[PDB]
């Protein structure tokens, strides 16, 4: 930012935003898949209880 | 006397305060392309060499 213009720092920042936004999508997708596995384990533990 | 193109000079610029506002009192400059930096924000950055 402190190195480029409002219309030139927009392309470079948009690339970084896309990259880090992809990071968040990867993170959240894996938490949902892994939470289903711990949920299946909690169901087994409740059934044995 | 600028040096010819096959044997160009290379002045290393040591410690100073660098007012770039000057360099704006020489002509129309058929060109003036700043590549990594944007030229409106040169008076607020630190460079090493």
């Amino acid at each position: 930012l402190s190195r480029l213009d409002p219309p030139e720092a927009e392309v470079q920042i948009d690339r970084l935003i896309t990259g880090r936004l992809q990071s968040l999508q990867t993170y959240v997708t894996q938490q949902l898949i892994r939470a289903a596995e711990i949920r299946a384990s909690a169901n087994l533990a409740a059934t044995k209880m | 006397r600028f040096a010819s193109v096959y044997a160009w000079n290379r002045k290393r610029i040591s410690n100073c305060v660098a007012d770039y506002s000057v360099l704006y009192n020489f002509a129309p400059f058929f060109a003036f392309k700043c590549y990594g930096v944007s030229p409106t924000k040169l008076n607020d950055l630190c460079f090493t060499n």
